[PDB]
RNA sequence: GGCCGCAAGGUUAAAACUCAAAUGAAUUGACGGGGGCCCGCACAAGCGGUGGAGCAUGUGGUUUAAUUCGAUGCAACGCGAAGAACCUUACCUGGUCUUGACAUCCACGGAAGUUUUCAGAGAUGAGAAUGUGCCUUCGGGAACCGUGAGACAGGUGCUGCAUGGCUGUCGUCAGCUCGUGUUGUGAAAUGUUGGGUUAAGUCCCGCAACGAGCGCAACCCUUAUCCUUUGUUGCCAGCGGUCCGGCCGGGAACUCAAAGGAGACUGCCAGUGAUAAACUGGAGGAAGGUGGGGAUGACGUCAAGUCAUCAUGGCCCUUACGACCAGGGCUACACACGUGCUACAAUGGCGCAUACAAAGAGAAGCGACCUCGCGAGAGCAAGCGGACCUCAUAAAGUGCGUCGUAGUCCGGAUUGGAGUCUGCAACUCGACUCCAUGAAGUCGGAAUCGCUAGUAAUCGUGGAUCAGAAUGCCACGGUGAAUACGU
């Protein structure tokens, strides 16, 4: 992966960590029933002025050694190729070839 | 196969009566692994057939089979560049198997309402020497007769 | 055809692991990354001290690293100053207390990683590949391995068409799961591209 | 196991987690202190519930 | 040209020009509509499908501002993609920057929370608050921010016909080779062929051969029968309380959990065979002759696939083939092909009520009981990092009713109205719920595919990727066949 894509991911994580609480408060206002019926409108108009990259759904999981956007596994933080290389070298405790 | 010997599989007998013939008939009638449906159909058919003849279900069944068993058939050979029909004898297990298959195939094509009724009618016709199964036996024997020169 | 990895297929039968710790789903990936960075740092820093194996353990809330080497004097230095510098940098990388230990390799000619490294080093100085391979085989068999195999692949000697060559002595049974087989690889960077090297050493059944 | 298209040709791996439970019925202060002041191998996880 | 012949022709017999070879005998392979022997769902004996209909999904073509790049007979076409509304994204249109979005160096000044105006946003400007730690011998500036200049950074740009690594295939086929000796002027041969036997270059015997290596088999995982250790969160024959329920006191027997062990070797018996190797049958035994299923891929072949995972020789671009942003495209639509799902019905459709599983996942997660709504759901709130709590109600089945062969009480494409939830945001382009509508289609031309047993066929259940988005992929159990005369 190019060197700019990884930078994009780092920036996204930073902003999403910065604006976490404000979004939760505004979303609680919008969702909660028996509100003022005008505070709802104002919160809806306010939520869309925050930076777009603060929504956690703009993030994409990547391999931590190459940056690959496909074939990701969550337990290991790597893609299939690197998982296999490490496993055969013996660098993942408890893992081995299985049969049954 | 080429270098194999195949043994026989054990088949349980019928629960109501005690015959393996009837179990094989149920097996040939079943579809998609649903054996209870086939058992129900066969028992209904035999019950309705026993009243029409005043004899036992097994006896009626055997009477129906004895008019459908074949004796000789034809195989295909091609060694001189042409297809020839060669008559051969049929052994007993194959006689029974072919008779059962023809009876079920004939029944499925009838136009009565339920499968039990169709099977009962087909068995009665077979006992009286009528129907598609008996016509099939006749055709096979005719073809085997028209080729005795190649035995 | 293609062949299965010897070390991988033998894990848990006659070969041990290179990492030993227990973790859950929320620390597994972070631990793997920290191990990667530690090994990268040490491998860069000790490029001339004949390292062959880096074992890592994580007891409680600390990290302990064991280094297998053929030049323990060069690794330690004058009354441990070099080991201390390594310890401080590793502790900074990991984020927890660190401890470092040293183990000696008695016979460097029977170690698969070091043989491949020596062949690659010779190839980068314009030696003849047949000479290098034959010398490796002769040394290992003289010091008493039950068998050895060497393989080399690439643009050998500067040819335009690539090629693969190999040599073998003794026994190397790769289908027997109780055979103790050592295996490792290395790469060379020349003026014509990359050249690849593989080594197998056999030592007996268990 | 291939960097490009070959949809068969897979590998399958496994991890096994073993588990054990021990109970102490009638403790004493020295016993509990001794248990708390102990260290075991560096690949096992121990959880104590009082 | 001469001689001879009735003719057909015979006999004697040149040159110009052109090529760098033409030829004989033997050797190792490959091939034969040559011969001999042996194997495999290769035929034969059977069971169920694809090719016709509608829908899902990949490809060719055509269209477009763009419809991003790669895979191509078997061995590409539900393939890289284990999950394209923004992001991902590599493509198009327009708006922007030039030591740079991502690093190391030099030196001119200081950091991080909030909040107002103009932009589609990138990015421009105005303002309020703050004075960090720390040998300050004053030089610490490390931690992390602005600008300036230049060594430099940056490239999913080309060549898999320059390469490393990884993978497909012949093929889980039984083969492929070397040292010393001997034979031939030599290329080479023998061993490795021969008589039997085997799943097997597996084994015995013979023989100018004597030995060894890589493959075959065995050592690894799982499944089937026993016994000795420990018994909670798992288990109740015997005993005794009762609000009926393993609920409670208890018990260590059994089911089960998981560590050590036992067992299968042609070991025993008869017959055949070369005074053999082996073969056909029998006893006991949970299991018999490789008991069933996996992992395991020889020397080599196809300049086979991948410079877009990554790494890398040689070229090529640096106010641009390198950054940043909003909107669109990868979802187009006269057509042709591959892989699938649902059907065309009484071995069935609909209503009521009632048995019997295995294997998994879970803290920004799995979400019980109760209340509200026809429903998708909403509100309030226990428990669980788990043999304890939750996802979670198996379905086909069985019993009692109705439909009575009709394009139907079969099928469920399309299309109109009204809603729910995830998410800044569902127009292009999500999934799901209610009312209404109710298309093709009555078993599919020439071709053509899978399967030898707990298999085919049929029925449900779980996971990875993942805010949301499976008829695909990877696993789990229930019911349970037909046939193999033979080459």
């Amino acid at each position: 992966a190019k060197q700019s894509m990884k930078a994009r991911e780092v920036k996204r994580v930073a902003l999403a960590d910065k604006y976490f609480a404000k979004r939760a408060e505004l979303k609680a206002i919008i969702s909660d029933v028996n509100a003022s019926d005008e505070d709802r409108w104002n919160a809806v108009l306010k939520l869309q002025t925050l930076p777009r990259d603060s929504s956690p759904s703009r993030q994409r999981n990547r391999c931590r050694q190459t940056g690959r956007p496909h074939g990701f596994l969550r337990k290991f933080g790597l893609s299939r190729i690197k998982v296999r290389e490490a496993a055969m070298r013996g660098e993942i405790p408890g893992l081995k070839k299985a049969s049954w | 196969p080429r270098r194999r010997v195949i043994g026989q599989r054990k088949i349980l007998p019928d629960p109501k009566f005690g015959s393996e013939l009837l179990a094989k008939f149920v097996n040939i009638l079943m579809v998609d692994g649903k054996k209870s449906t086939a058992e129900s159909i066969v028992y209904s058919a035999l019950e309705t057939l026993a009243q029409r003849s005043g004899k036992s279900e097994l006896e009626a069944f055997e009477v129906a089979l004895e008019n459908v068993r074949p004796t000789v058939e034809v195989k295909s050979r091609r060694v001189g560049g042409s297809t020839y029909q060669v008559p051969v004898e049929v052994r007993p297990v194959r006689r029974n198997a072919l008779a059962m298959r023809w009876i079920v195939e004939a029944a499925r094509k009838r136009g009565d309402k339920s499968m039990a009724l169709r099977l009962a009618n087909e068995l009665s016709d077979a006992a009286e020497n009528k129907g598609t199964a008996v016509k099939k036996r006749e055709d096979v024997h005719r073809m085997a007769e028209a080729n005795k020169a190649f035995a | 055809g293609q062949k299965v990895h010897p070390n991988g297929i033998r894990l848990g039968i006659v070969k041990p692991w290179n990492s030993t710790w227990f973790a859950n789903t929320k620390e597994f990936a972070d631990n793997l990354d920290s191990d990667f960075k530690v090994r990268q740092y040490l491998t860069k820093e000790l490029a001339k001290a004949s390292v062959s194996r880096i074992v890592i353990e994580r007891p409680a809330k600390s990290i302990r690293v064991t280094i297998h080497t053929a030049r323990p004097g060069i690794v330690i230095g004058k009354k441990g100053e070099d080991v201390e510098k390594l310890r401080k940098v590793v502790a900074d990388i990991a984020g927890v207390p660190a401890q470092i230990n040293i183990a000696e390799v008695r016979k460097p000619e029977l170690d698969a990683k070091l043989v491949a490294d020596s062949i690659t080093s010779q190839l980068e100085r314009r030696v003849m590949f047949r000479r290098a391979m034959k010398r490796a085989v002769q040394n290992a068999m003289r010091l008493g391995a039950k068998g050895i195999k060497v393989e080399v692949s690439g643009r050998l000697g500067g040819a335009e068409i690539a090629r693969t060559e190999w040599y073998r002595e003794g026994r190397v049974p790769l289908h027997t799961l109780r055979a103790d087989i050592d295996y490792n690889t290395s790469e060379a960077h020349t003026t014509y591209g990359v050249i690849g090297v593989k080594v197998w050493i056999f030592k007996g059944e268990i | 196991i291939s960097p490009h298209v070959n949809k068969d040709a897979r590998d399958q791996y496994e991890i096994r987690t073993h588990l054990r439970l021990v109970d102490i019925v009638e403790p004493t202060e020295k016993t509990v202190d001794a248990l708390m002041r102990l260290d075991l191998a560096a690949g096992v996880d121990v959880q104590i519930s009082l």
